[PDB]
């Protein structure tokens, strides 16, 4: 605790030895942290390097030792983040200082992360100075090229959740100044069917000899620079960026096939971001089938670096695939014709089924089952051939059991819980192990469910039923009565809520079983409980009781379950007679779906809006329902505001079009009611005019224009050829006549056939 | 009479767990039983914090006994270490809910635990018994 | 008796030789690569006086403050004081050695081999009641902890506990003192792969003209070591899809993390469990080359399949005419 | 031997086969025939105006292309009919029919088409064959670039593999026969497979891209498919003699790529790399005197009943000191005396049996050191080892041997360049 | 995905199914409707619906069955059977060239669009779906309300559809049948759209 000569003996009488290391916590040695982490700006540079040799020594503890000696180890982490004065004065402190204090940085905060470390502008700082300054210009020493290098490491950890320029132009210089000492060794032979340079063609299905790198350094720089770069460089503007290059880009590809693992692995990183960040590059399948190869590969490496993930990466590609263009999977078909969907359902099979799970093995099959999911997404074929099974089904109810069974336990120990941990934990506790198994279960479940004939033959249960019912009545049950556990336990949960709506949304549908089961055991009444809670209904207000309720849940993101739940009413009310209207009218009133109809998200405003046509679709009486309840400018305001370019304002448009046609045909009053109105007139001028060569205005689709001539052909004695005729003044004649030449056969021949009862009309 | 001392013999193996009368194996067998008996003694001290007289019967009934058995000499010594480690609400609630354990506030040596099983008295009683039965 | 295949003469074996001896020229009778191997023999196994004679021979030196940049650049000398250390018996003083001249980073296995080294040591120098119990309470505190890891290293602790209560076989093995010399050398190559990243670093930054006598440049080498294994997710397999076997609920096949509170504030990414895919693949080729075989003297890898040829030959009764001198 | 040698060989010959050593044999040709003959484009340009770099032009032209990176550029913007001569003796065309059954392309490359004024198969092999005893690892590749339009979009009917060389009605009526190793590609099916095998793969279709390779350690023949490398097919082929084999109806047509002058897209050059790793990992993972070979009498070699000849090794010592001794004796025979004197200070230094290598090596150097005086007053056993270790591996590849007792254990001394891995 | 004026989800049709010299009755439902309008490779049926009958053997007044749909787009799913892939959900629409094109032939408007001609002139034909008629193939799958009378099922049919008028001509084909059992339906009128969306 004292001169040189104490702690050089004390750190060589510590490496190794976890007992010395952990008896040096007890009450009577304590006393040698007082003098050990208090640094001053004095007392040499050998007593400060020996100072955190010490303190990097003895914070090096495995974790059960770390168990046995308990809080105070935290304690000393804590002060070593509140209490050194080191990253202030960075640029002034010697450099082996420097790097003795970011390894030991580096160690916290990978053995206690939460602790919040305040003084990351000083390091930023102090990094873009020194790169800048020594690296560039070559007067470099080897500590500060391994200080560089530690940097780097500390960066790549942060969450994350104007000097962002002077990193990303620092790191950018870093990786030219380091990659262009090996351009020179890229080599590619092609033929090219119709001299050299002239790189016409690079779409030769080959890729350049590999490209090896001696200098280990230069190893660990370009991997972590590149890996940083990707971090920031789209929030930057400007041209002739490096993404962009084409001999960069060649590099990259040469750097595919090297034997560093890192190397390799950014590298597959480097080249996959565009897809999920670059718009319309999806419309690129050469790239992705001279890459995919080499992401099945990777598969096989054993020590991968923690921000590697292959699983990850080709879930997004499938599911990339999935959302954008259906019917069409490059990375399904380019899987399936070279037997790894065969190897990846296998292995599944065989981790479903181990004798013995732990913490890494759950992850491992929750990881499997979302794949799996994936693939049977939008293709019949992969359903029918998961299906054939007949024992995915057990061990989905048992999984479902489970969950159901650990939430009733919860529910029924609320009070003894709450009372035991209140004063530690008020607002933070942890979540349930087993929100994402479940939440992957019920990934497969909505995805087996799209298929109309396993919802008749193999589907066909009610113990699904039932245990869907009970997830949703449970988990909405745990949100009202155990609001004291905060966001961080709250948020799986209503995850959970909203992939378990829209899986039943499916089940409930028409030409399906399970409907009547589920209308017998009452799914009104658990939505009609959900809608009118003021957590999710913001036209509401809170009663004296809740307001610890709010502030614990004031900042989560309830909106999919709203989606959800007017999708499963829209779908409630699908084909159905006037008594099952009336039965969910009573329930459920009318105030609650108007009172959705301004939400500030674009999902549920299109759901609030095809619920509405459903409603109205062939009644005579709901019709004059909505009418009392509210009176026209609304729509056409709605209609105005909506961006017909976007797909869930596109299906609000529809629904709101639609909702016309329905309201032009309950009576001839009605009829005369919506001819009268002139702006909606000029919203169908607007959408008929647009052709092949203006495809500018509402995007030139047909959808929108069958709905429009189906409008038409409602709005039809004196008083229809007095509609006629306005209907020929403001411009309707010449655009039905204009339509007759359109390049869809179905607007074609609804166009001529309307053209033709109107001139016999007239 | 030949019962009464197979029944006496027998119960000071299983009701009481100490091996002293048993000294008929221990001087006649003039034909795995010997080294079995020094062994359990051997453990059997070893329980108890005791080392000197442990190191004394190790170098004094084992050592001759290596020419013909030598792994479990080795269990035996490396039990002769191990043996301080290898015997013996809202935790709870943690661990069932979560998974997880909260810090105390401060501010596979399976072959060894077969070696240490009660069961070896019943093994020995039985091996005992076999040998006296099949010996009269 | 009599070999069948093919036994070659003195002079068809000759003329055999002859036939491809001249594709070594147009590499690098005359061998002019083996200066270089001589060279990097003599640094690898921290022969000071023959590297320095040997490198002033080829014209890397060329006064004595050469000679000392080359001495402090591969730390020959130091790398001879432990290795001499460690042969001598003092062990103590070899690892104090190692802690300053390099880092604590060279130990933070083989601490575990240099403590029991230090064992046998002292169990040796005592033999020229109580001595047992100290030593047993010694090896309790140091060595326990680290042999609970693994399997072999039990082994090794009994061995030794055997051999200290002894007053036979594969225990003089372990009481012989070529140990002492084995342990040298793996220290010596473990110091090599320690300081050789620096070594290419001041050769590449530094307009050095010394040469670089580990991993010459038209190669590639790395300090990891990764493992390929196709029993995994390939296409190598047919197309037939295996089932579920079980019916158990997974539940009931079914602790150790901890859960703390924090105290802008910056908070860093939780590394706890993301290596779950390593571990499970276990329960469901490797690059040996470049990563291990740059760190060895090249003539005695080169002896050592020189060996292994001549036993293939003769194993498959193909006889050729041995090398005399 | 200047760069500009090497550079005329890596533009020559394939990439991976340099890597074997086959590529002595190359090194030979080219030195025969070296009449003939940054700075890598003009290494090309003097290449394109005498020889095979550039354009059959009547529907389908074709030109050969090399990548050039601009360096410069780079750090500015962002910066702060032959091998018939040579005598190529590996397989490099397809053969022409005499009846004329079939049409290939000038080059018997860049396009193969089954006659269609001349159903039964039109089939062909290579002009060249395999010799077993030379290579270890071969691969070509063919690129299917029209169907039938009947099949299926994704349906040939092609066989394509190789042929074990010495009936012909049988390849043309039903595609193969009893000595053919395909992947037939309209079933999916590998070539007499009839062994419940019939779980191999899935037909290929319009844009595929095959490869077929033969690997001579293990002894077997694998496909590989768009990039992603299907398992072994056949198993246990060593000591035969094999030709690339083709097969087509009369609606399909492809072009093939056997790597002399394009690049492949299986990365063949990994899979050899693990192999060749594997293959060192397994090699190396009084009575220090090299006296005359005592099993010479009369001449022959005569061989005794001991399982092994050479007993050396690292763990009794015997190997550090013989090489001590022969590094010394190349030392005293070579100058370098003074070198010769530290190795023996540094010897006696390190020691606290190698007694004898000292006193040896001091008794060397007396006599040496007497020699030099009297030399001054009057007016090599270690390459050796190199260079019979070379021939020694020529010779286990020349005449096929075994791995361990078997014809089926891997032969792991195929997996070695000698000079380009070891002393480099 | 696209679907067309009479190939609406909810539309009815009805005809009669002639077979011998008797006719039975024939209601078609549609359910689903969607028709790629680009590269398709998925399997997901183009259709898919209900096939009530009446009027059949006295041992049931009538039979309801579930029936899915592939419509003909010359790519990746030509006239013939052949052009199709090899997969266990399409094996069942598969039969012999020769009876292919024996079965197109008999309609007036496969003949109107016109051995190894049919499949070469095939490649010429573009946008299936800006063309008077629409070729397709229906099968049936199960029961509807059980999910019985000695009536088989394991046939398919050969369905051909006038866009402009609605009219549904076919065929029915199985191995041990008639092989010429012929059916015509009408649209059989509708101003309102209640519409569906799987999630």
């Amino acid at each position: 605790a004292y001169s040189l000569e104490n702690l050089k003996k004390i750190s060589n009488s510590l490496v190794g030895d976890q007992l010395a290391k952990v008896d040096y916590f007890l009450a009577p040695k304590c006393q040698i942290f007082q003098c050990l982490l208090s640094i001053e700006q004095s007392d040499g540079v050998e007593l400060k390097n020996a100072k955190l040799d010490l303190l990097y020594t003895l914070l090096h503890l495995e974790p059960q030792q770390r168990d046995i000696v308990g809080t105070y180890y935290f304690d000393i982490v804590s002060a070593i983040y509140k209490s050194m004065s080191l990253a202030s004065s960075f640029t002034k402190n010697n450099s082996s200082t420097n790097y003795k204090y970011i390894k030991l940085l580096n160690l916290c905060a990978g053995v206690y992360p939460n602790c919040g470390f305040p003084d990351l502008q000083y390091l930023q700082n102090g990094f873009i100075q020194l790169v800048n300054h020594k690296f560039l210009r070559s007067k470099c020493k080897i500590d500060e090229v391994v200080t560089i290098i530690e940097l780097l490491k500390l960066f790549l950890l942060v969450d994350e959740k104007y000097q962002d320029f002077k990193m990303a132009e620092s790191l950018e210089h870093i990786i030219v100044k380091i990659s262009s000492k090996y351009l020179d060794q890229i080599s590619l032979k092609y033929i090219v069917r119709l001299p050299f340079d002239n790189k016409g063609v690079d779409c030769t299905r080959a890729i350049p000899k590999k490209i090896n790198i001696s200098n280990m350094y230069d190893s660990s720089l370009l991997s972590l620079a590149l890996l940083l770069y990707l971090r920031y460089h789209y929030m930057i503007p400007g041209d002739r960026k490096l993404r962009n290059d084409a001999t960069f880009k060649m590099f990259v590809l040469g750097l595919l096939k090297s034997n560093d693992v890192n190397i390799r692995c950014v590298a597959l990183k480097f080249l996959l971001q565009p897809y999920f960040t670059e718009d319309k590059k999806w419309e690129d399948t050469r790239t992705l089938e001279k890459i995919l190869p080499y992401l099945v590969k990777s598969f096989n490496y054993d020590p991968l670096p923690w921000w590697f993930d292959p699983f990850d990466m080709l879930d997004s590609l499938i599911v990339l695939y999935n959302e954008i263009t259906p019917m069409n999977n490059p990375v399904l078909t380019t899987l399936a014709h070279t037997n790894v969907i065969f190897c990846i359902l296998s292995r599944f099979a065989q981790c479903l089924s181990l004798p013995q799970h732990n913490e890494a093995t759950l992850k491992t099959t929750t990881k499997f089952i979302k794949i799996c999911a994936s693939f049977a997404a939008s293709d019949e074929k992969y359903r029918l051939l998961l299906l054939n099974d007949t024992l995915l089904l057990n061990h989905l109810e048992y999984g479902l059991e489970s969950h159901i069974t650990l939430i009733q336990d919860f529910i029924s120990l609320k009070d003894e819980i709450k009372e035991t941990t209140t004063e530690s934990h008020s607002m933070c506790l942890p979540p349930i192990y087993d929100h994402d198994f479940v939440a992957a279960w019920l990934l497969l479940l909505k995805s087996f469910s799209r298929s109309v004939s396993a919802l008749r033959t193999t589907l066909k249960r009610n113990k699904i039923a039932q245990l869907l019912l009970q997830i949703l009545s449970k988990t909405y049950t745990l949100t009202k009565e155990c609001y004291f556990a905060g966001q961080d336990f709250m948020k799986p949960e209503i995850m959970i809520m909203g992939i378990t709506l829209g899986s039943i949304c499916n089940f409930v549908v028409e030409f399906s079983n399970l409907q009547s089961f589920m209308l017998r055991n009452g799914i009104i009444d658990i939505i009609e409980k959900m809608l009118t809670d003021p957590l999710f209904n913001s036209k509401k207000a809170w009663d004296d009781n809740e307001d610890e309720r709010r502030i614990a849940l004031q900042g989560i993101p309830v909106h999919e379950v709203k989606a959800n739940s007017l999708w499963v009413l829209r779908h409630l009310m699908y084909n159905c007679q006037n008594e099952e209207k009336f039965q969910l009218l009573a329930k459920i009133p009318m105030n609650l779906i108007l009172d959705f109809i301004n939400d500030p998200c674009w999902a549920v405003q299109a759901q609030c809006f095809q619920l509405l046509r459903n409603l109205t679709c062939n009644s005579r009486k709901i019709v004059n329902i909505l009418l009392e309840k509210f009176l026209f400018e609304f729509l056409a305001k709605k209609m105005r505001l909506l961006n017909p370019l976007d797909t869930q304002q596109k299906k609000a448009m529809e629904g709101i079009l639609y909702i016309i046609v329905n309201l032009a045909a309950v009576n001839e009053n009605k009829k005369q009611l919506v001819i009268e109105q002139d702006e909606i007139l000029n919203i169908m001028s607007e959408i008929l005019v647009e052709t092949t060569t203006d495809s500018s205005s509402n995007g030139n689709d047909s959808n929108l224009k069958l709905a429009c001539l189906w409008v038409l052909n409602n709005l039809l004695t004196r008083a229809t050829v007095e509609r006629c005729r306005k209907l020929v003044e403001v411009g309707l004649y010449d655009l039905v006549r204009k339509n007759i030449t359109d390049e869809s056969l179905s607007v074609r021949e609804k166009a001529r056939t309307l053209l033709y009862h109107m001139d016999l009309l007239l | 009479v030949l019962l009464e001392a197979n029944r006496i013999s027998t119960s000071l193996l299983h009701e009481r767990n100490l091996l002293p009368l048993i000294s008929w194996i221990n001087e006649n067998k003039k034909t795995i039983l010997e080294f079995q008996a020094r062994l359990q003694e051997y453990i059997e001290l070893l329980k108890v914090d005791n080392y000197t007289d442990a190191i004394v019967c190790f170098q004094r009934f084992l050592l001759p006994f290596v020419k013909s058995n030598f792994t479990d000499l080795k269990l035996a010594s490396g039990l002769l270490i191990f043996i301080k480690y290898c015997n013996d609400k809202k935790d709870r609630i943690f661990q069932h809910f979560f998974h997880k354990s909260l810090p105390r506030i401060t501010s596979d040596f399976e072959r060894y635990l077969n070696l240490l099983d009660d069961q070896r008295w019943s093994v020995l009683n039985d091996l005992f018994l076999s040998d006296f039965y099949s010996m009269y | 008796f009599t070999y069948g295949k093919k036994c070659f003469t003195k002079e068809e074996w000759k003329e055999q030789v002859a036939k491809y001896s001249a594709m070594g020229e147009l590499y690098a009778p005359i061998e002019p690569t083996l200066p270089r191997l001589l060279l990097n023999y003599f640094v690898s196994m921290a022969y000071e006086d023959s590297s320095i004679r040997m490198a002033k021979e080829l014209g890397f030196i060329r006064n004595n403050k050469d000679i000392a940049v080359f001495n402090d650049l591969y730390k020959i000398k130091e790398r001879f004081h432990i290795k001499h250390l460690i042969k001598l018996g003092r062990i103590n003083e070899a690892m104090e050695e190692i802690n300053s001249i390099f880092g604590l980073e060279v130990l933070e296995d083989l601490h575990f081999k240099l403590l029991l080294l230090n064992l046998i040591e002292m169990i040796r120098s005592h033999h020229q009641n109580d001595f047992i119990l100290n030593l047993i309470q010694y090896s309790q505190n140091k060595l326990a902890i680290k042999a609970s890891s693994s399997v072999k290293k039990m082994q090794e602790l009994e061995l030794a506990m055997t051999l200290l209560l002894f007053p036979p076989k594969s225990l003089q093995n372990l009481y012989s003192i070529s140990l002492r010399s084995k342990i040298a050398d793996l220290v010596n190559e473990k110091l090599l792969k320690f300081i050789h990243p620096r070594i290419q670093f001041e050769i590449s930054n530094n307009n050095s003209k010394f040469p670089d006598l580990l991993n010459s440049d038209k190669k590639i080498i790395t300090q990891n070591f990764t493992v390929y294994n196709n029993n995994l997710v390939n296409g190598s397999n047919g197309t037939k899809i295996t089932h579920i076997s079980s019916d158990q609920p997974i539940n009931e096949k079914m602790a150790n993390s901890v859960w703390l509170n924090q105290r802008a504030a910056t908070t860093f990414h939780n590394l706890e469990n993301k290596n779950y895919w390593n571990q499970t693949s276990e329960l469901l080729f490797n690059n040996y080359y470049s990563s291990e075989f740059p760190y060895e003297p090249r003539l005695t890898q080169i002896m050592k399949l020189w060996c292994w040829c001549e036993n293939q030959l003769h194993h498959n009764q193909i006889g050729v005419p041995r090398v005399e001198n | 031997m200047d760069d500009v040698d090497r550079e005329f060989i890596n533009c020559l010959f394939p990439s991976y086969l340099l890597q074997q050593p086959v590529a002595y044999d190359l090194w030979i040709l080219y030195l025969q025939h070296r009449k003939l003959f940054l700075t890598r484009k003009e290494i090309w340009s003097k290449l394109m105006n005498l020889g095979v770099l550039g354009t059959n032009d009547d529907y389908l032209i074709q030109v050969y292309k090399y990548f050039y990176p601009d360096v410069n550029d780079f750090t500015l913007r962002f910066g702060v009919d032959i091998y018939k001569i040579l005598g190529y003796f590996l397989p490099s065309r397809w053969q022409a029919q005499p009846n004329n059954s079939l049409q290939l392309s000038q080059d018997g490359i860049t396009h193969l088409q089954p006659n269609p004024d001349y159903v039964d198969f039109a089939v062909t092999w290579a002009n060249k064959s395999l010799p077993d005893n030379k290579l270890t690892i071969f691969y070509y590749e063919i690129k299917v670039l029209s169907v039938t339009s009947t099949e299926s979009a994704e349906n040939s009917n092609i066989v394509i593999g190789y042929k074990l060389v010495e009936s012909i009605n049988k390849c043309q009526k039903y595609g193969f026969d009893l000595n053919v190793f395909g992947y037939c590609g309209f079933d999916g099916l590998i070539t007499n497979s009839t062994e419940q095998s019939k779980e191999y793969a899935k037909p290929f279709g319009r844009d595929d891209v095959i490869g077929c390779g033969i690997n001579f350690i293990d002894g077997s023949i694998f496909f590989t498919k768009n990039g992603i490398h299907l398992g072994n097919a056949f198993t246990d082929l060593n000591d035969l003699e094999f030709v690339p084999y083709v097969a087509l109806r009369p609606g399909n047509s492809i072009k093939t790529n056997f790597g002399l002058n394009e690049d492949f897209v299986f990365d063949i050059i990994g899979y050899q790399d693990k192999w060749k790793s594997l293959a060192y990992e397994h090699i190396c993972r009084l009575k220090f005197l090299l006296g005359e070979d005592n099993r010479f009498i009369d001449g022959k070699l005569v061989r005794p009943d001991v399982n092994n000849i050479n007993n050396l090794s690292v763990d009794d010592g015997s190997l550090p000191n013989t090489l001590n001794v022969m590094i010394n004796d190349y030392l005293i025979h070579e100058g370098l005396v003074d070198v010769a004197k530290g190795f023996l200070k540094d010897l006696q230094k390190d020691a606290v049996e190698s007694k004898d290598v000292i006193r040896h090596n001091e008794r060397q150097i007396m006599k040496e050191e007497r020699m030099v005086k009297i030399r001054q007053e009057l007016r090599c056993a270690l390459e050796n080892v190199i260079s019979n270790t070379r021939a020694m591996l020529s010779t286990l590849l020349e005449y096929n041997a075994f791995g361990s007792t078997n014809s089926s254990d891997p032969r792991y001394y195929k997996a070695i360049n000698f000079d380009e891995d070891v002393l480099n | 995905t696209v679907c067309t004026n009479y190939l609406r989800p909810r539309m009815q049709f009805t005809g009669y199914q002639i077979s011998g010299y008797k006719r039975y009755q024939v209601t078609v439902n549609l359910k689903t409707v969607d028709l790629p309008k680009k590269d398709c490779t998925s399997l997901s049926p183009h259709l898919s619906g209900f096939l009530s009958i009446r009027g059949l053997t006295n041992q049931h007044p009538e039979i309801s069955t579930y029936f899915e749909a592939y419509a003909v787009n010359h790519k990746e799913l030509g006239f013939l059977s052949s052009s199709w892939k090899d997969e266990p959900v399409l094996n069942e629409f598969k039969a012999t060239d020769q009876t292919d094109l024996e079965h197109w032939i008999n309609f007036p408007s496969f003949r109107q669009l016109f051995i190894s001609r049919i499949f070469s002139q095939e490649k010429q034909f573009d946008n299936y779906l800006n063309e008077r008629f629409i070729f397709m193939k229906w099968k049936e799958k199960f029961l509807v309300p059980d999910a019985v009378d000695g009536a088989s099922y394991d046939g398919f049919y050969y369905i051909v559809h006038d866009q402009v008028t609605g009219n549904i001509q076919g065929f029915y084909y199985h191995q041990d049948a008639e092989k010429f059992q012929q059916l015509e339906l009408v649209p059989s009128l509708e101003s309102s759209d209640c519409s569906f969306e799987f999630a």
